[PDB]
């Protein structure tokens, strides 16, 4: 049988955790998600 | 609800040139008069 399951019980280094693995690709294409930032008026011919 | 199909008629693959085509954009960058 291929599986093996947890023993969830009322009962410290055994205890279960949530983990999330949160990615990312912030390079291979416009940008869809961004972070609280506010924008401004582009000026041009200006350093 | 599939229907097998016996009749179709089996033979050995065909071929032919594949000349120069097959090429893709490798990544989503702009690049202008120049060799990469």
């Amino acid at each position: 049988f291929p599986l093996q399951s947890y023993g969830f019980q009322p009962t410290v280094g055994y205890q279960p955790y949530r983990v999330v693995v949160l990615s990312f690709e912030l390079l291979h294409a416009p940008a869809t998600v961004c972070g609280p930032k506010k924008s401004t008026n582009l000026v041009k011919n200006k350093c | 609800q599939c229907v097998n199909l016996t009749t179709r008629t089996q033979l050995p693959p065909a071929y032919t040139n594949s000349f120069t085509r097959g090429v893709y954009y490798p990544d989503k960058v702009f690049r202008s008069s120049v060799l990469h």
